[PDB]
RNA sequence: AAACUUUCAACAACGGAUCUCUUGGUUCUCGCAUCGAUGAAGAACGCAGCGAAAUGCGAUACGUAAUGUGAAUUGCAGAAUUCCGUGAAUCAUCGAAUCUUUGAACGCACAUUGCGCCCCUUGGUAUUCCAGGGGGCAUGCCUGUUUGAGCGUCAUUU
RNA sequence: GCGUUGGAUUGUUCACCCACUAAUAGGGAACGUGAGCUGGGUUUAGACCGUCGUGAGACAGGUUAGUUUUACCCUACUGAU
RNA sequence: CUCUUAAGGUAGCCAAAUGCCUCGUCAUCUAAUUAGUGACGCGCAUGAAUGGAUUAACGAGAUUCCCACUGUCCCUAUCUACUAUCUAGCGAAACCACAGCCAAGGGAACGGGCUUGGCAGAAUCAGCGGGGAAAGAAGACCCUGUUGAGCUUGACUCUAGU
RNA sequence: CGUGGAGGUCAGUGACGAAGCCUAGACCGUAAGGUCGGGUCGAACGGCCUCUAGUGCAGAUCUUGGUGGUAGUAGCAAAUAUUCAAAUGAGAACUUUGAAGACUGAAGUGGGGAAAGGUUCCACGUCAACAGCAGUUGGACGUGGGUUAGUCGAUCCUAAGAGAUGGGGAAGCUCCGUUUCAAAGGCCUGAUGCAGGCCACCAUCGAAAGGGAAUCCGGUUAAGAUUCCGGAACCUGGAUAUGGAUUCUUCACGGUAACGUAACUGAAUGUGGAGACGUCGGCGCGAGCCCUGGGAGGAGUUAUCUUUUCUUCUUAACAGCUUAUCACCCCGGAAUUGGUUUAUCCGGAGAUGGGGUCUUAUGGCUGGAAGAGGCCAGCACCUUUGCUGGCUCCGGUGCGCUUGUGACGGCCCGUGAAAAUCCACAGGAAGGAAUAGUUUUCAUGCCAGGUCGUACUGAUAACCGCAGCAGGUCUCCAAGGUGAACAGCCUCUAGUUGAUAGAAUAAUGUAGAUAAGGGAAGUCGGCAAAAUAGAUCCGUAACUUCGGGAUAAGGAUUGGCUCUAAGGGUCGGACGAUCAACUUAGAACUGGUACGGACAAGGGGAAUCUGACUGUCUAAUUAAAACAUAGCAUUGCGAUGGUCAGAAAGUGAUGUUGACGCAAU
RNA sequence: AUGGUGAACUAUGCCUGAAUAGGGUGAAGCCAGAGGAAACUCUGGUGGAGGCUCGUAGCGGUUCUGACGUGCAAAUCGAUC
RNA sequence: AUAUUGGCGAGAGACCGAUAGCGAACAAGUACAGUGAUGGAAAGAUGAAAAGAACUUUGAAAAGAGAGUGAAAAAGUACGU
């Protein structure tokens, strides 16, 4: 049964949870993950993959630091505080 | 076409050697002050069976010359070496089965194994079970020695290069009929996966050049150039002759 | 059985979210939620570890 | 007619998982995990298991008293007795025969 | 003749067509020049009186400071809440902070919340073993400092 | 009008014998009849031989192994209210 | 004897899973045998590790006979459960131009429909396998296309290596 | 002619109703179309002259959506099976409890886990959806509750393998190399850099089945327990003191010895031993289970019978004494060879024998520990369920079963991992008493042991198969009979009794059966079906590689009951006493001639083709005559090499290798 | 064509584990004995070999060209093997 | 001076009008499939205002019938037409 009776044997995860992007793309035996290429320095991307790209580029996250950098630029990068 | 068996062997995935149960690389002692001037004893403590060698091994302990401790060497046990035999190694050693000496230190007709190709390689030629060389002549000026390898071809090698006196034990091994297919299995089980072999004539032309036919047949010369290309060489490679060998061999 | 923490932690965030809408959400003004869309169940959608 | 269960996380019959049937105070049978038997230490000379020495597993040899790690003779827990007996005689006779070899070769140099 | 079947109608079904909407999409133009080791993009996991999400934030967690406005917030509950006031508020604004686990991710690892090392401090009778607490050890390269190595090499000791 | 068979070899139709018989006539119905059968032949994918071909492969040359789907609709027919 | 070759099929085996002719001939087994077996051999096209011959034992391998046994058959019969069938509840699918009684005619040379005749009367259940040239998949055979791929070779044109 | 949008106009229509929809109502045109009334409706929209295009649908096996006929139809038939009463509820074939019939039958429908799931676990609440009938039930819905460890795992170690680093390739993403053409780093002492001696292994990841430091019983929860509660332990790392021992012969005596012990300095530097290992055979022995006698309690049957049937009768880790095959040592010197295993091997290289030493597997007694646990009886009266008492004891039997283990034997061109650890030995640095000094391996005593996991399922509903799919998916435990037997069949314990149901009993079927006479005439062909069968005895061909062929072929027997005979153990010195087995042979009687009585269980013979055999392959049409193989033969290669890999390389496979070898036919 | 992602299945090697009722046969090794002038030859045991064998479970997939063929199921079910 | 399918900030269109317009006008790179790279939806409109139908009645309930709100229940959270 190249079918069902021999799907009854799938118990062993090909990947586990990638640390960097969280995707369950982390290949066990290969000790790298198939989405961002962790542990490679750069994060994996290609141009045929614009849907993947659009999925992961800046703006799908919290933008924790970067958000306010347009505000900060607006002001001339101020130090100190306002008085009264 | 696909990639034939004999090309696929060479990046060595499932083909590399079955290395686990193996006693460790058999070698002579390094070529040092003790062997190239004086001689140095050792004791064979243990002779023991190597997996994927037909030839028993001798575990021989020496004394470190330059610090206080024992050093163990793995020696290919020539026929007759026994547990607790003293073994003597170096230019000035004596001639007895199991001692090792440079080659210019033995008469011609001396029957020696594990000989170095160049002095210091800790042994090269005639390491097979029952396999030896004979010293057939010396040229003391540019010191050499002439020796016939178990192939029979004849070579000129430095007299410095050591050998071990006698022939390797466990000979007559290939004298026994393997007798059934499994016995072949385990022999190669510990050796490597070359076995079994499937005739290239029983596959299709993408598995092999011998592939194809509405009968199984080679259909072109099975002697094939030295100059062939990888994936062209199967069958008889660069054979000078072919066909059943009549009469007597044995070069001179 | 004996599980990684990373797993036994995501297990917890899982259980924690398996709940009907808080019914008070419905009363809020300009509130467009009705039911809990993302609700899961063990036997239906497996989590993928 | 009682049956029994593994008391640990290994269902498999491996070497570490050996199991013994034990009838308790409760009147019920129960499983018990055995450790793998200890094998007597051996003589570093002839390979004999050496008598008098207590037989345990290795770190059990750091919990116990020095007098069951050896007997009294020199080379106590190393070698098998009759094998110490040997390396004595050989030691004596070869230092003796070493003296005999010295004076025969001082008579070979002068008497030549 | 009913039943049944067809056809038209009205009401009722079924379904979401039409029509009208439109905080969205699209394109055109105009102006601007700002991510990151001073830990960026991204990730996981958390935070609320009562939330599963979106959005927001980080053990100070739908937020802290500061500045402006000048009385709300609201689904209910709630405020020594405090209204001619350094003052409501999920407001705007932002110049000061926090900023878990991570991540180019940096002590070593990482299918583990797995294993070191060094300095300060505390507690167990403690330079040393245990614990708590704060503070630290990645790599390539430049400038410079200190300590070094080589009959590479120059002088100078008697 | 009415009956035109039973067997031996053969996948065979055909051919041919044996036997009984009154007689063992010839044909048609999509060379009647595969959601009636069977699958032995033919006619894929495995394999052997012989001839052919350098070869892959070929052979109207001989062999062996090789999944036979669905009716509940209409009509038709059979019986039934 | 002659022509000819690198050499001209030896030892063996055969109508063999290799023989066109072919159901070869003879023998044998049968009432009868394109089958089996034994022989014979100008063998279309047998044949020596392209392996030849032979062979104990083995085999879910192809074939032949015999004894036993049998519903394989003459030739059908009878029983058991579960179905089908009727009931309550539950409730799909394929398929569907429109549809559905024949004959003959003509017709794209086999019509449910057209033409001329036979004819024809509600609403229906269980069966059935004649028809719907039924359904199933833009024919796998065949051809054509200046459409392909797998594979082969002294095809064109190249190329790693050497 | 019509549609979306734009420029202009009609100061165009409109909440007193725009647009849209509905209408076998009315009108204009040949028509595309246009107008109207009535209905529904709510917020915008139209004429005209021009502008512009994503501008008109019946189809494209068209796209998305929506809906019919088929049709209350095909169907809801594997897994032996259900019944009676009551409780509850609006409602009971289906939920609960009680009674009955049964099943899975310890190779489980039982008791636990590994992977995977991830809250399913458990309680309460609950029935819209789901559980292809039902539903008061659920693995559903809703709200909660729940998983406790120095000792069980993880952590540590290494395996195949993976992989940083001085480096070498590559335009580069990166390839290569883990000892790697490297100035690689520590550790113990003291006299905090210093004096020193060293040792120099150059990362790391890679096992919840390998290795490994250490916990047991009793009790407890709705749900967790080797974790919690009670008692009883052990280990590891830190701290130190008291006793003991040791010394004026400083680092203990005894014993011929093997060895002894409550102890009884030890730096490196070295060395040795456990870590550490195949597989099968028979023999021994332990543990659990099985069977079973006496008795002390409870239960059942009792018209009749049975000193009867069932059942309780238990002992943990840990500590002390003691306990062993093997191997030893001392005495003694062997032919007339003795000793000895089921299995032929041992002895002048020292046997048979007398006497000793050891491992402490494993057993025995005690401690633990009866105070626990188990079985009974008597109270006391709703207040709880407390309280009192009792018995818990002595044996036997073995080719039994399982599992452990020993001493051996067969087996190999197969000889069957590594590391981290722990110990010992050699060794002799250095430090040590007498007015008192050394002693953490003898005893006792103190402090500390983190962190992650721990529920449950583990499958005909908790995993994967689109699902509560007749499929697939790793493992431990295993009672009685019959029997060769974990077979098949019946049973104890536990666990089920789930699968839509009711009524019939046509055709045809699926699944199971039997047939008079004939006996393959059926047919491509015995397809299919029948016949055969176990055990004891007798009988047994051609051929053969002498192993086979062979259960060849082919016969006879078999029940029950009642007798006979043979086969053993232990004692104290041709005997006697006593204990305890089922095997085999034999013989009488007996029956509706039946007896492997259910179950279980070969059809055989002669040949031809063909592959030698065991094995392998097309998952999901081909198990074959194909492949493989042992055997045979041929080729290449002596390393500066053959075969092969790679973009390159200080690159790589064979190579832990060297012609009895590797590579190619 | 280019650039990516798969050895949870399956193929094959390595590392580490685990598993396999009851019977038939009776190879070497060995013990006793018997015949024979000798060389040598028999007999009865004992022992327990074999990619031996009947046959479970395991792994497999022969036939019914059996069930099913909008299935239990995109490979399953029974019997036989 | 030139470039600008990205980022921040702005004005617009003979553009699209929820099967259109970016795939997403909605908790949209969501849910969900997949070992994985990847793939990848459906889904806007009660009304001015909840005034979201008190209360009676049949029903075990869900609901039904009255009543009530509202300009409109020919708007009852299955909601415009
Ligand atoms: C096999 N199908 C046929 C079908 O073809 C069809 O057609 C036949 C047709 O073949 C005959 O037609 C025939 O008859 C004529 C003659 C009678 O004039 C002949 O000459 C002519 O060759 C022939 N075609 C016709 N006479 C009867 C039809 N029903 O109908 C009758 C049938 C038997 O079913
Ligand atoms: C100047 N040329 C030479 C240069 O050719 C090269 O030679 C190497 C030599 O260093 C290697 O030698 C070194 O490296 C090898 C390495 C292969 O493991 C080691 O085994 C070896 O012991 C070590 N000495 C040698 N085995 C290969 C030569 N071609 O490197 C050494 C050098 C002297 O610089
Ligand atoms: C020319 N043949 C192709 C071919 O695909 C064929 O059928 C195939 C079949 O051959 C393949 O598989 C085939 O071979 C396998 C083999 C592993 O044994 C068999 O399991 C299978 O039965 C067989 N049909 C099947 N997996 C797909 C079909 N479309 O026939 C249809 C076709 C597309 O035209
Ligand atoms: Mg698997
Ligand atoms: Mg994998
Ligand atoms: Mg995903
Ligand atoms: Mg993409
Ligand atoms: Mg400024
Ligand atoms: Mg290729
Ligand atoms: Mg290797
Ligand atoms: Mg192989
Ligand atoms: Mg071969
Ligand atoms: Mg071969
Ligand atoms: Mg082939
Ligand atoms: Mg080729
Ligand atoms: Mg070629
Ligand atoms: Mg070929
Ligand atoms: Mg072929
Ligand atoms: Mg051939
Ligand atoms: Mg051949
Ligand atoms: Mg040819
Ligand atoms: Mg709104
Ligand atoms: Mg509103
Ligand atoms: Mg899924
Ligand atoms: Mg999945
Ligand atoms: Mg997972
Ligand atoms: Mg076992
Ligand atoms: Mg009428
Ligand atoms: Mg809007
Ligand atoms: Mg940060
Ligand atoms: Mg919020
Ligand atoms: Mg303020
Ligand atoms: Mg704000
Ligand atoms: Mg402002
Ligand atoms: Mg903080
Ligand atoms: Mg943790
Ligand atoms: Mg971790
Ligand atoms: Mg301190
Ligand atoms: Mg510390
Ligand atoms: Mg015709
Ligand atoms: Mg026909
Ligand atoms: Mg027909
Ligand atoms: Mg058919
Ligand atoms: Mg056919
Ligand atoms: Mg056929
Ligand atoms: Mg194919
Ligand atoms: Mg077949
Ligand atoms: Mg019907
Ligand atoms: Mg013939
Ligand atoms: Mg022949
Ligand atoms: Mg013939
Ligand atoms: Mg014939
Ligand atoms: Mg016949
Ligand atoms: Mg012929
Ligand atoms: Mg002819
Ligand atoms: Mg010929
Ligand atoms: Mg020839
Ligand atoms: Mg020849
Ligand atoms: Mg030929
Ligand atoms: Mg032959
Ligand atoms: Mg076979
Ligand atoms: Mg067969
Ligand atoms: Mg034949
Ligand atoms: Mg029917
Ligand atoms: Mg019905
Ligand atoms: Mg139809
Ligand atoms: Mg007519
Ligand atoms: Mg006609
Ligand atoms: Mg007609
Ligand atoms: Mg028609
Ligand atoms: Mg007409
Ligand atoms: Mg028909
Ligand atoms: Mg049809
Ligand atoms: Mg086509
Ligand atoms: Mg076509
Ligand atoms: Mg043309
Ligand atoms: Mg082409
Ligand atoms: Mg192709
Ligand atoms: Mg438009
Ligand atoms: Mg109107
Ligand atoms: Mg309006
Ligand atoms: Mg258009
Ligand atoms: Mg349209
Ligand atoms: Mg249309
Ligand atoms: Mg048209
Ligand atoms: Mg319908
Ligand atoms: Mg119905
Ligand atoms: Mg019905
Ligand atoms: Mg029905
Ligand atoms: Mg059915
Ligand atoms: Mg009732
Ligand atoms: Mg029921
Ligand atoms: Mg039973
Ligand atoms: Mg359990
Ligand atoms: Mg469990
Ligand atoms: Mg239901
Ligand atoms: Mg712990
Ligand atoms: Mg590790
Ligand atoms: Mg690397
Ligand atoms: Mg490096
Ligand atoms: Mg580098
Ligand atoms: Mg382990
Ligand atoms: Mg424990
Ligand atoms: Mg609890
Ligand atoms: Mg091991
Ligand atoms: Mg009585
Ligand atoms: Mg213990
Ligand atoms: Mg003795
Ligand atoms: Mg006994
Ligand atoms: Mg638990
Ligand atoms: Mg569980
Ligand atoms: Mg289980
Ligand atoms: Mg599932
Ligand atoms: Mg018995
Ligand atoms: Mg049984
Ligand atoms: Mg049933
Ligand atoms: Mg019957
Ligand atoms: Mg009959
Ligand atoms: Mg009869
Ligand atoms: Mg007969
Ligand atoms: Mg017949
Ligand atoms: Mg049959
Ligand atoms: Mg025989
Ligand atoms: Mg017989
Ligand atoms: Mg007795
Ligand atoms: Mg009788
Ligand atoms: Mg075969
Ligand atoms: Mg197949
Ligand atoms: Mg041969
Ligand atoms: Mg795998
Ligand atoms: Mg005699
Ligand atoms: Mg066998
Ligand atoms: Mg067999
Ligand atoms: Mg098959
Ligand atoms: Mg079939
Ligand atoms: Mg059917
Ligand atoms: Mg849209
Ligand atoms: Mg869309
Ligand atoms: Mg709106
Ligand atoms: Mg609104
Ligand atoms: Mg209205
Ligand atoms: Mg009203
Ligand atoms: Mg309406
Ligand atoms: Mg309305
Ligand atoms: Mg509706
Ligand atoms: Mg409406
Ligand atoms: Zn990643
Ligand atoms: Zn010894």
């Amino acid at each position: 049964g190249k079918g069902t009776p021999s799907f009854g044997k799938r118990h062993n995860k090909s990947h586990t949870l990638c640390n960097r992007c969280g995707r369950r793309s982390f290949h066990v035996q290969k000790k790298t993950c198939s989405s961002c290429g962790y542990p490679a320095a750069k994060t994996r991307s290609y141009n045929w993959g614009a849907k993947a790209k659009r999925r992961h580029t800046t703006g799908t996250g919290r933008m924790r630091y970067l958000k306010h950098v347009s505000r900060r630029f607006k002001n001339g990068f101020q130090t100190g505080s306002a008085s009264k | 076409g696909r990639v034939i068996r004999n090309q696929r062997k060479g990046a060595g995935s499932i083909f590399t050697s079955h290395t686990r149960l193996r006693q460790g690389a058999a070698k002579l002692r390094t070529l040092d002050y003790a062997e190239r001037h004086g001689y140095i004893r050792g004791i064979v403590k243990q002779i023991v069976h190597d997996s994927g060698r037909g030839a028993p091994l001798a575990k021989v302990v020496f004394r470190d010359p330059y610090k206080y401790r024992l050093r163990e060497e793995i020696f290919i046990a020539n026929e007759g070496v026994h547990t607790g035999q003293f073994i003597y190694a170096g230019k000035k050693a004596s001639l007895n089965v199991g001692n090792v000496l440079p080659l210019g230190s033995v008469p011609e007709g001396t029957i020696v194994s594990n000989v170095e190709e160049k002095p210091g390689d800790r042994g090269a030629l005639a390491r097979a079970s029952g396999n030896y060389v004979i010293i057939i002549g010396h040229n003391p000026d540019e010191n050499k020695t002439r020796v016939r390898l178990p192939s029979g071809a004849k070579k000129v090698i430095s007299s410095d290069a050591r050998g071990v006196i006698g022939v390797i034990a466990g000979g007559g091994r290939v004298d026994k009929p393997l007798l059934k297919a499994g016995r072949a299995f385990h022999k190669y089980r510990l050796k490597r996966n070359s076995w079994p072999k499937t005739r290239g004539v029983a596959m299709n032309p993408v598995d092999h050049p011998h592939g194809g036919g509405n009968h199984q047949h080679i259909g072109k010369a099975s002697t094939i150039s030295r100059g062939a290309v990888s994936g062209q060489k199967a069958g008889l490679i660069a054979a000078r002759r072919t066909g059943l060998l009549r009469g007597s061999q044995k070069t001179q | 059985a004996q599980k990684s923490f990373r797993i036994k932690q995501k297990m917890a965030k899982a259980k924690k979210q398996n709940r009907p809408l808080p019914q008070w959400i419905r009363l809020r003004t300009n509130n467009t939620i009705r039911y809990n869309a993302k609700r899961r169940n063990w036997r239906r959608t497996k989590m993928n570890i | 007619a009682q049956r029994v269960t593994f008391r640990r996380r290994n269902p498999y019959n491996t070497r570490s998982n050996k199991i013994k049937v034990v009838k308790t105070p409760g009147g019920i049978l129960r499983a018990q995990h055995v450790k793998k038997l200890a094998t007597r230490p051996k003589c570093g000379d002839c390979g004999s298991a050496l008598q008098g020495i207590s037989t345990l597993r290795p770190r059990q040899y750091a919990t116990v008293s020095k007098t069951h790690k050896t007997v009294s003779r020199a080379y106590g827990g190393s070698r098998c007795a009759n094998c110490v007996k040997e390396r004595i005689i050989r030691a004596f006779l070869i230092e003796e025969q070493k003296i005999v070899k010295k004076v025969v070769k001082e008579q070979t140099e002068a008497a030549k």
